[PDB]
RNA sequence: UCGA
DNA sequence: GCATCCGTGAGTCGAGGGTAATAAGCACAATTTAACACTTTTGTCAAG
DNA sequence: CTTGACAAAAGTGTTAAATTGTGCTATACTGGGAGCTGTCACGGATGC
């Protein structure tokens, strides 16, 4: 069983080492090789593309079956951040919490999903600018999902063009130190890294979580 | 009562421990086959058992 | 093993002993010393691991 | 990465050695410069230091010399600028003597860069003090500079010579004015080093370490056991907070002391309990005895008031004050052994 | 870490080899090496 | 007597240290090897720092709670609880205005990611090792025109500003 | 330890529970009346001693000491109210 | 002008416009090219957060170096006659002691290569202070290995005061 | 023994070194007055 | 370096 | 983009046992501090 | 409570005895030195 480190590379979004390839948009699936390296093309109407695979590894899928995005083409663990740019962030926290619940109630343990849900959704929380449009923010900058959802929610009814933007996932780890709070990143670790930006930005505390708190 | 300007430093049994004693160490400073750290003049070691 | 690097500390405490004073009568007496050794064996068995 | 004694060993190794022809120029040159500016004192009614750091404030640089020795040294515009201008009303034979003398002041620097390659191999012996490398070379490159200034050629003496002499001083005296964390004055370091030294001595005769006694024989006159036995007491160094533990690479020293300085939860409460207590067992005395009492011991406006003082705002004399204040505690007396209460804090 | 002079890799390198002090290769390493490589070893050096 | 729901964390002036400091501690002393008291300009000097007893000042001169806050005319400390020892901080002015090592060596460092410099070069110019241009002011070297923000050496500057010379045996 | 006669250490993960509880003024007096806190074990001390409920406390202490410290790396810390206004927490001590 | 060392930086840093180097970013993003819009959005994030704090660079260079209060880093005797001390006091000392040698050999007139060494001393000292060990080899006491505890070291850790004294008491 | 190479000088004198601790019958030291022990210690030997 |  | 280098972590409370090490030296000016001669208060006593 | 006479406590000025700070030594000395390995995973800056 792939036991806790599993569920640590599944808690830091870590990249697979059985990574497997999945589609990135639905086409229809064409096996091809001759014998070199083994190629499997998935193929929309208008569009193409096709995915280098290694003879060794099996996969999963038959010559000319219509597939979708994000559908895993070779068996083995799904880089979470992949799927997050191919289906969307409903999946990934499905496959997360699905995996991780996997691991425990493999090696009998019994727990709700809520807990691991709330977890899942403090990785996912942040996201990714693109194309600000009327707002201040810039091309690649990142900020909480509530913050974005917020400023073009405003931004609509000002009448100016609202931000759009990419969902982000990352681990416990880069997630926690992520936090607005910055006596809990302190506090967590990284610190003499933290207080720098924190300094520099000035970026003042609102004592919001309990952490920071006791820290008080 | 005046209190004098030499006060009690005395080593007292620590708590949850106590008893008998077996045994007696003296050792001052200036007697022979003893030296004693520099600045200090006596040195004492109690066994309790 | 730890012998040996003390008694280099001191086989180099015997070369700036020799580049100095009075080069023609010194006794092995005047070129020996107890520190780079004692010191050396001290630190082992006190504070070895 | 980055080394700091390599950036110093190779800032060095740019400027070659100087042989006897150049070492005599430059000294030459100098004592040039620093003679011109005597008579140039002698010129425009000046000290010898004023113009002679007034030349330095033109050629070692400009304004940064004037700009940061500390907040006040000296005003640039005024006492420099016109020490400057009142040089410059003078004829021929006056106005060479100041290119001769920042000639010999270009000279001196000259002359302490090409000998800086030995300062640096003299700190090199002296390593392991209460300072590193850098550190005890500069200090003794300090040296230096007054081995420079102080250096006379005309004794036909190489300058590797007086100048040693002076770093081996400057080195020997950083060491005493740095060392140990407290700070400890020359005298008693000599004395230490000569117990040392006795002490390295008559152990490798004797096979063995010496006694207070031996040792302050073999030391002289008035050094006694307890003499060598106290500066002995002086000589240790204090010990870090920091310090590991055991196997425990955690377990630090700081933690394991208490702080005594700041009163106990259980003392606060004692003082004010016995403050209260007193309070209360005051009441039972006379409005003036009772008030008498607290302005004697301080309860009131913190200092003693002398008998003379008591009697002052009372109108009576001394004596009746005293009688006043025996009277009034043997009738506290009275109560306190009766009631039990602030029969204690015995200590 | 300073410049290369011809005595500097004579005086420095032969430290880390030919000294039988900074370079003391154990008894036991010496024969087991020396019985190991079917061959034989003189000192406790690399080299001479 | 007011609610603390904010913390804010930021970059502090060397106005603001000065603000903060009661004093410049100069002597590099602790304590006096009999004394034991506390040096003149030394770290745990009384002068600056505050009393070591409760109210009680230095020389001894002012003693109780009954005069406070004062400075004394002799020692030249405050009367005041010794609590202050622990909540006073100083200040050491440096000659040379030096850089604080974290923006130096943080991962994205914050002055090499502002004036755009790698921390290698960064490294050599705070480190005293290579120069750097300011206002050329028509320096040109090797044909291609010397710019502000590059790094120089020992002999280029020299080169450019004493002159270039050749000395013959 | 027993050593130095001192009390226990309460762990992250113990507050961890604490907080899992949602005991607030337990947590609160671990972290500060019983710890640290200057003036709350002794007034505690003395509430206790007098039948009386103890008072909610103030300054962390070793807090302070870790403002102090930050201000010996030239970081500017303000503890600000509700309305981004500085609020002593050092008591009028350090205010010069 | 060549300047070399923290003091140039701490120039070209209060040279420095924010806004100019804001819009000059605003429109180097806008480029087309998928590398450069990138580190001109890094270099901006830090542009922009010195403009939100309202908190000026040239504060990363440090004159006025603060100073820890006497009780936050005590010297006290135990019992026995011993002396117990902290490190960043020792810390303290090298760097105010480089600092006054430095201040003395500079106002006397002294060589630029002696005054630039020092320079660099007192610099690598200053770091000693604050992160000791973030460069090259740690400074530790003289016959010891343990390296001196600075700000920085206490700070953060498993055993920081956060970790220690603060998040578990 | 020191000996003058070129001076021909030739004087040798014993000396003292040091305390060197010595091994009770049981195999443990005794350092401070309270008898400590030294533990045997493991890695791969040396050679190639 | 042991206890859980 | 793709290999490499630097940076940061890594479990919880306890139990103890704890601390090594100085090779410059002398002469003299500058203060500092212990010594000491005598003054002014302060405290205590007797009698009112 | 008060008045005067006095021992002891505490004051105040000058001095003897220590303690502390500073300076110089001229045959010629002219670039230090110690190294330490049996991690490990990852994340970002940097280099091909
Ligand atoms: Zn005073």
């Amino acid at each position: 069983t792939q036991g806790l480190p599993r569920v640590i590379e599944l808690f830091e979004a870590r990249r697979p080492k059985a990574k497997a390839v999945i589609s990135e948009i639905d086409g229809v699936v064409r096996i091809e090789e001759g014998e070199d390296r083994l190629s499997v093309f998935v193929e929309s109407e208008g569009f193409s593309k096709e995915y280098k695979l290694p003879k060794d590894a099996r996969l999963l899928v038959k010559d000319g079956d219509y597939v979708e995005a994000g559908q895993p083409l070779t068996r083995g663990a799904i880089d979470p951040h992949q799927l997050l740019e191919a289906k969307g962030p409903e999946a990934v926290e499905r496959y997360l919490v699905d995996e991780i619940q996997k691991v425990y109630r493999a090696q009998g343990v019994k727990l709700h999903d809520k807990h691991i849900e709330i977890v899942v959704r403090q990785m996912l929380k942040y996201v990714e600018v693109t194309d600000p449009g009327d707002s201040r923010l810039l091309e690649g900058q990142v900020l909480e999902k509530w913050d974005v959802e917020a400023l073009n929610e405003r931004l609509i009814a000002e009448g100016k063009v609202p931000v759009a933007w990419k969902p982000l996932l990352m681990g416990v780890t880069k997630s926690a130190l992520s936090t607005k709070s910055w006596l809990s990143a302190a506090s967590f670790q990284n610190t003499t890294h933290v207080l720098t930006e924190a300094a520099i930005a000035g970026k003042k505390d609102e004592l919001i979580g309990l952490k920071e708190n006791v820290i008080l | 009562e005046k209190a004098r300007d030499v006060k009690d430093t005395s080593l007292r049994v620590p708590p949850g421990e106590g008893g008998i004693v077996v045994g007696r160490l003296r050792l001052r400073r200036g007697d022979p086959g003893v030296e004693l750290k520099p600045g200090v003049r006596e040195v004492v070691r109690v066994f309790v058992a | 093993d730890q012998f040996r690097v003390g008694l280099a500390r001191l086989a180099r405490g015997v070369r700036e002993r020799m580049v100095m004073g009075s080069p023609d009568t010194l006794t092995p007496a005047k070129l020996v010393n107890s520190r780079p050794l004692e010191a050396a064996l001290r630190e082992f068995f006190s504070r070895s691991q | 990465t980055s080394d700091p004694v390599r950036q110093y060993l190779h800032e060095i190794g740019q400027v070659p050695l100087l042989t006897l022809e150049e070492e005599i120029d430059l000294a030459r040159k100098v004592e040039e410069g620093m003679e011109a500016i005597k008579k140039l004192s002698e010129a425009t009614g000046l000290d010898q230091e004023l113009i002679r750091e007034v030349v330095r404030a033109k050629i070692l640089g400009t304004a940064r010399i004037q700009k940061i020795p500390g907040l006040k040294e000296k005003p640039d515009p005024k006492t420099v600028e016109e020490v400057d201008g009142k040089l410059k009303s003078l004829p021929k034979e006056l106005k060479r003597y100041l290119h001769i003398a920042r000639e010999g002041e270009a000279a001196r620097q000259h002359l302490i860069e090409a000998n800086l390659r030995l300062v640096v191999s003299i700190a090199k012996k002296y390593t392991g003090r209460g300072l590193s490398f850098l550190d005890l070379i500069q200090e003794g490159n300090q040296g230096l500079i007054r081995a420079v200034e102080k250096f006379e050629y005309k004794r036909r003496f190489k300058f590797s010579t007086y100048a040693t002499w002076w770093i081996r001083q400057a080195i020997n005296r950083a060491i005493a004015d740095q060392a140990r964390t407290i700070r400890i004055p020359v005298h008693m370091v000599e004395t230490i080093n000569k117990l040392s030294r006795t002490a390295r001595q008559l152990q490798q005769e004797l096979g063995r370490e010496p006694s207070y006694e031996e040792i302050a024989e073999a030391m002289g006159p008035g050094w006694d056991a307890k003499r060598v036995e106290e500066t002995l007491k002086i000589a240790q160094e204090p010990v870090s907070l920091e310090t590991p533990i055991g196997d425990e690479k955690d377990s630090f020293y700081g933690d394991f002391i208490p702080d005594e300085n700041l009163p106990s939860p259980v003392e606060a409460a004692a003082q004010s309990l016995l403050s209260e207590e007193l309070e209360k067992a005051l009441s039972k005395l006379s409005e003036r005895e009772a008030m008498v009492l607290k302005l004697r011991k301080g309860l009131i406006d913190g200092r003693e008031h002398t008998l003379e003082e008591v009697g002052a705002y009372f109108g009576v004399t001394r004596e009746r004050i005293r009688q006043i204040e025996n009277k009034a505690l043997r009738k506290l007396k009275y109560h306190e052994s009766r009631t039990r209460k602030l029969r204690d804090f015995l200590e | 870490g300073d410049p290369p002079k011809k005595d500097k890799a004579l005086a420095y390198l032969f430290g880390l080899l030919a000294d039988p002090k900074r370079y003391d290769l154990g008894e036991a390493g010496r024969y087991k090496a020396e019985e190991k490589l079917g061959v034989g070893l003189s000192g406790r050096t690399l080299v001479r | 007597k007011k609610e603390v729901r904010k913390v804010r964390i930021a970059l502090a002036s060397p106005e603001k240290i000065r603000s903060w400091s009661y004093g410049e501690v100069e002597k590099p002393e602790t304590i006096n090897y009999r004394t034991l008291k506390p040096e003149r300009d030394g770290l745990f000097d009384e002068r600056i720092f505050g009393p070591i007893k409760d109210y009680e000042c230095a020389c001894g001169k002012y003693k109780r709670q009954r005069f406070e806050g004062k400075v004394c005319e002799r020692c030249g400390v405050e009367v005041t609880r010794s609590i202050v020892r622990r909540y006073r901080m100083g200040h050491i002015e440096l000659a040379t205005p030096a850089a604080h090592i974290w923006f130096v060596k943080d991962v994205p460092s914050k002055i090499g990611t502002l004036l755009d410099l790698s921390a290698t070069e960064l490294e050599q110019v705070l480190y005293f090792n290579k120069y750097i241009v300011l206002d050329p002011k028509g320096a040109v070297l090797d044909g291609v025109p010397v710019e502000k923000r590059q790094l120089l050496t020992d002999e280029e500057y020299r080169e450019l500003r004493y002159g270039k010379q050749e000395t013959y045996p | 330890g027993k050593a130095q006669f001192g009390g226990q250490r309460f762990g992250e993960m113990e507050v961890w529970a604490l907080e899992a509880y949602g005991a607030a003024h337990t947590l609160q007096e671990m972290l500060t009346i019983k710890s640290d806190d200057i003036e709350g074990r002794n007034a505690a001390y003395q509430a206790i001693i007098k039948g009386e409920d103890v008072p909610e406390p103030s300054v962390p202490e070793s807090f302070r000491v870790l403002v102090k410290e930050l201000q010996a790396l030239a970081l500017d810390v303000q503890t600000l109210d509700e309305k981004d206004n500085p609020v002593d927490i050092f008591e009028g001590l350090a205010s010069k | 002008d060549a300047r070399m060392g923290a003091e140039a930086i701490q120039e070209l840093l209060k040279e420095l416009d924010l806004e100019k180097l804001e819009r000059e970013l605003l429109e180097e993003m806008k480029h087309p090219s998928r590398a450069r819009r990138a580190k001109a959005r890094k270099r901006l994030e830090v542009v922009r957060a010195f403009l939100d704090s309202g908190n000026r660079p040239e504060w990363m260079i440090l004159e006025a170096v603060p100073v820890l209060p006497p009780d936050l880093r005590p010297m006290v005797q135990v019992d026995g006659g011993r002396f117990a001390t902290s490190d960043l006091n020792d810390l303290y000392r090298r760097l105010i002691n480089r600092n006054n040698r430095l201040k003395k050999l500079l106002a006397q007139g002294a060589p630029e290569i002696i005054i630039r060494n020092e320079k660099r001393m007192l610099q690598e000292a200053v770091d000693a202070v604050i992160d000791n060990g973030r460069r090259g080899s740690p400074v530790t006491n003289p016959g010891s290995e343990r390296p001196l505890r600075s700000l920085t070291d206490i700070l953060s850790g498993k055993q920081g005061r956060f970790r220690q004294n603060l998040l578990g008491k | 023994q020191l000996i003058h190479k070129d001076t021909g000088l030739i004087k040798e004198d014993e000396v003292f070194l040091g305390h060197l601790p010595l091994m009770t019958e049981d195999g443990s030291f005794i350092i401070n007055g309270a008898d400590r022990v030294i533990v045997s210690q493991i890695h791969r030997s040396p050679g190639v």
